[PDB]
DNA sequence: TTAAGTGGAGCTGGATGCTCTGT
DNA sequence: TCCAGCTCCACTTAA
RNA sequence: ACAGAG
């Protein structure tokens, strides 16, 4: 912890004297004998998370279900739509289909 | 006019908060060894603090 | 240095973040304005 | 089950000392000054980690201020005191402040290059298996820990795969990764093209880029080098070495 | 250093850690009741927040002007030196000061009653300084040392310096622009 | 620990058994299938077990070539192996009249000793393997196709079918880990059997250079 | 005690899409 | 505006 | 050197 000299207000340093450890100024004679226990606790942040993920419900909390893919036609699906390329005047979609765990991903 | 104040306060030496080993060295550094004609500190120690 | 830490901030983590710059300045013997001007003057690109 | 997955997760993910210590205090006494670290053993119980006081004593004395093993004690099973000495090189003995902010960033368990690891579970209804997606850059370490099936683990960085598993595995990695990136954006290339690209990158025993640096090691023609990039320097080098050039 | 360190399933006792931690630093060499070892209680080192100076020991809300004047009047009879700021011009004419409509300050007025101070219901404090009422607000609260001194130059080369007391609080006065503007809107 | 440390001394020993079985050295069948609980029998945990000189392999002779063609496997104990320990192993190898030796360092090797392993002798060839590379057999990995070191009478038929030279083949380096697994020097040709998407297989060739 | 081989850090030099159509 | 080579400097081993 | 066009 920062502690400052009552005289000149520079920063104190800890050093050792002939009877005690002392807080001492570097620029004036002031010293302060450590007579008793003095402490400073940091209390850092612990690693709070454990973070298991990738569950199927964490995958299918998106709108689409019971639609039709051009590959395997299954109802349990995971869709996506893009538009952010205006060279593509048509729309952009991508689909995931996992009822039979077939796993297609096409345009 | 052009109001500027300078003070000088006398700090003691008999208290435990005065490391005399460092005070003798800083008084030898600022003053001459035995000149004392004009001098920042009077004795052989840092006696004053100027404001 | 107390007035410098007063102007920067008097929170705990602010002082803890700023401390290694006071500890760096105390390594050199800069304690007076004439010393600081002498240190900065010898870094100036002379025009 | 995930009880086994978190063990090997904690064996590879980088864990800091400050992440498991519930307080790190400096204690000034009339006879000595030191720094005390109290470990939070409840979190060690819940994170399922192989760390205690004696292991933290051995993780310290690794590239920190050159502390001595006599300076560190293990008084309990949770407390560890680190008594500092003189750094004696551009530092004051008040270097207690250096270990006040540097000792919480030492590593006590796992691999130093792994930023984070995560448990990822599958989608199938006939099974449920738990893989381990690791965000790091040390393939050799993650292959070699106890409990990770090292024969079936891969990477995305071709340089690590070349350095660890050879040039042929790097060729396979280039093929798989280019084909994966082309599939994810809806494109479709026949695999013979990416096969030819990977064989061109890896026919001199080393994965070579398609920069001007990889092209300077493959092609031999001087005008082919000077027609692409750094047009001046190849000309003076061919003048210096007296290098003749076919028009092949 | 032997690397293959061994560990066990047993659960650490709470008090066993507490008493080990206790025994690690509760030892004290305070037995030296001697002069050097002694320490001056009025020259402790300054912990940085000046309201929070005491780091070693023998063992906040923000007040307002009505709470400021109540504690100095009802709670205590003892007088207190304040430090109040004024607006830039006080609402008067410089009395035969050889002018231009320039600034009118306290250096141009005379002794005698200059106004009255009205503490209203619900914390409103005004300074009726003639026909206009100013507004009094607590300023930034200082926590460092301030001394009110009298420097008298009784002779050309020498004189007297005398300390009158410590100044704690700082007040701020400001014109009520809404009431000044609501007389004649524009 | 001591459930995971003796695991390493088991797994590294098993991988060195397979590495010696693939180089044409005589390995018995039980050593290739030495069970962990059976490895507990001849050596227990670290207070009863001894690391550095109890797990050596000098039984290994080239059963294809010759019974005097022999090779050491040493497990040094200190993490950074200096020149002195290399000189100890070299004088032991000088005593037994063996030409080839392996060294399994635990953390690394000092840079003046990596310089030593090249220039001590061309007749005394020594290979540094880290103990972290031997915790898995890289030939068993699914990204690594099966390599086969070729005889001179097969290299000659390779270079006669395509009408080539040696320096027109593709290259493999000698610092390649799969090259150091088989222990191959400059001038040998490996056969790489690549698996396909179909049941077919595409054969290819690399020169050590 | 010091000769030396090798890490890490700062400096330097290279590169950054294809055409026509006019002022 | 981003990124490989080149050179300078502390940091251990070894005698 | 600037503006256009695909
Ligand atoms: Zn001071
Ligand atoms: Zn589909």
């Amino acid at each position: 912890m920062l502690l400052f000299c009552p005289g000149c207000g520079n920063g104190l340093i800890v050093e050792e004297g002939q009877r005690c450890h002392r807080f001492s100024c570097n620029t004036c004679p002031y010293v302060h004998n450590i007579t008793r226990k003095v402490t400073n606790r940091k209390y850092p942040k612990l690693k709070e998370v454990d973070d298991v993920l990738g569950g199927a419900a964490a995958w299918e909390n998106v709108d689409s279900t019971a639609e039709s893919c051009p590959k395997c036609e299954h109802p349990r699906a995971y869709f996506m739509q893009l538009q952010t390329r205006s060279a593509d005047e048509p729309m952009t979609t991508f689909y995931k289909c996992c009822n039979a765990q077939c796993g297609h991903r096409w345009r | 006019k052009q109001q500027k104040v300078e003070l000088e306060m006398a700090i003691d030496t008999l208290n435990p908060n005065y490391c005399r080993s460092k005070g003798e060295q800083i008084a030898l550094n600022v003053d001459g060894a035995c000149a004392d004609e004009t001098s920042t500190y009077s004795s052989k120690l840092m006696d004053k603090q100027t404001f | 240095d107390q007035e410098i830490v007063q102007m920067i901030g008097t929170e705990e983590h602010v002082m803890a973040a700023f401390g290694p710059s006071l500890e760096e300045c105390q390594k050199a013997q800069i304690f007076t304005q004439m010393q600081a001007l002498k240190y900065i003057g010898n870094k100036v690109r002379r025009q | 089950d995930a009880d086994y997955a978190r063990l090997v997760k904690g064996r590879i993910e980088k864990t800091l000392l400050g992440e498991i210590s519930e307080y790190i205090e400096e204690v000034f006494l009339p006879d000595d000054c030191f720094i005390l670290v109290k470990l939070s053993l409840e979190r060690i119980r819940l994170l399922r980690l192989e760390v205690n006081a004696e292991t933290v004593r051995y993780s310290i004395c690794t590239s920190k201020l050159r502390v001595k093993p006599g300076d560190v004690a293990v008084h309990g099973e949770a407390v560890v005191c680190v008594t500092p000495r003189e750094n004696s090189k551009s530092s004051m003995y008040y270097v207690l402040q250096f270990l006040k902010e540097d000792l919480p960033k030492v590593v006590v368990q796992g691999i130093p290059e792994v930023s984070r690891a995560v448990i990822h579970i599958d989608e199938q209804s006939g099974k449920e298996k738990y893989k381990l997606l690791v965000e790091g850059d040390n393939l050799r370490a993650v292959m070699a820990t106890h409990g990770v099936k090292g024969t079936r683990t891969t990477s995305n960085n071709t340089y690590e795969v070349e350095k660890t598993l050879g040039i042929e595995a790097a060729r396979t990695t280039i093929i798989n990764e280019i084909q994966y990136t082309m599939v994810n954006h809806g494109m479709s290339i026949d695999r013979r093209h990416v096969m030819l690209l990977s064989d061109l990158m890896t026919y001199k025993g080393e994965v070579l880029g398609i920069t001007r640096f990889g092209l300077a090691k493959m092609k031999e023609s001087v005008l082919m080098l000077a027609s692409f990039e750094k047009t001046a320097d190849h000309l003076f080098d061919a003048a210096y070495f007296g290098q003749k050039d076919s028009v092949c | 250093r032997p690397e293959v360190i061994q560990s066990h399933s047993i659960f650490e006792q709470g008090p066993a850690e507490m008493m080990k931690k206790k025994g690690n630093w509760d030892k004290t060499v305070d037995v030296s009741d001697m002069g050097p070892s002694h320490i001056i209680n009025i020259k402790k080192e300054k912990r940085e927040t000046d309201e929070e100076t005491k780091q070693i020991l023998r063992m906040l809300p923000k007040d307002v002007s009505v709470a400021e004047l109540l504690r100095e009047l009802s709670l205590t009879k003892e007088e207190e030196l304040l430090f109040l700021q004024l607006p830039d011009t006080l609402p008067g004419q410089p009395p035969t000061q050889d002018i231009a409509e320039n600034a009118c300050t306290l250096a141009d007025l005379t002794e005698g009653q200059v106004g009255k101070l009205l503490i209203r219901k619900s914390g409103r404090v005004q300074l009726l300084l003639g026909k206009v009422t100013l507004d009094v607000t607590m300023g930034t609260a200082c926590s460092f040392l301030q001394e009110l001194v009298s420097v008298g130059l009784g002779d050309s080369r020498t004189g007297e310096m005398t300390v009158l007391g410590h100044v704690k609080h700082k007040l701020v006065c400001s014109p009520d622009f809404e009431s000044l503007l609501d007389h004649k809107h524009r | 620990d001591d459930e995971e440390e003796t695991y390493r001394l088991w797994k590294i020993r098993k991988t060195i058994m397979q590495l010696c079985h693939d180089r044409g050295y005589l390995v018995t069948q039980d050593e290739l299938d030495q069970t962990l609980e059976e490895f507990k029998a001849q050596s227990g945990d670290k207070p009863s077990e001894g690391r550095p000189r109890r797990t050596d392999l000098t039984v290994l002779v080239a059963h294809n070539d010759d019974p005097t063609d022999q090779m050491f496997v040493f497990f040094p104990e200190e993490p950074k192996v200096g020149i002195k320990t290399i000189k100890v192993y070299c004088q032991r190898m000088q005593e037994e009249n063996i030409t080839r030796a392996l060294i399994v360092v635990q953390q690394g090797m000092t840079p003046s000793a990596k310089q030593s392993l090249v220039d001590m002798a061309p007749k005394y060839i020594l290979e540094q393997f880290l103990q972290q590379e031997l915790l898995i057999n890289i030939t068993e990995h699914e990204l690594v196709p099966e390599h086969v070191v070729m005889t001179k009478e097969e290299v000659t038929e390779l270079l006669a079918r395509y009408k080539l030279r040696e320096n027109q083949l593709p290259r493999i380096q000698a610092g390649d880990p799969v090259a150091r697994y088989f222990g191959i020097k400059r001038g040998q040709v490996v056969k790489i059997i690549r698996p396909s998407e179909t049941a077919g297989r595409y054969i290819t060739y690399r020169l050590v250079q």
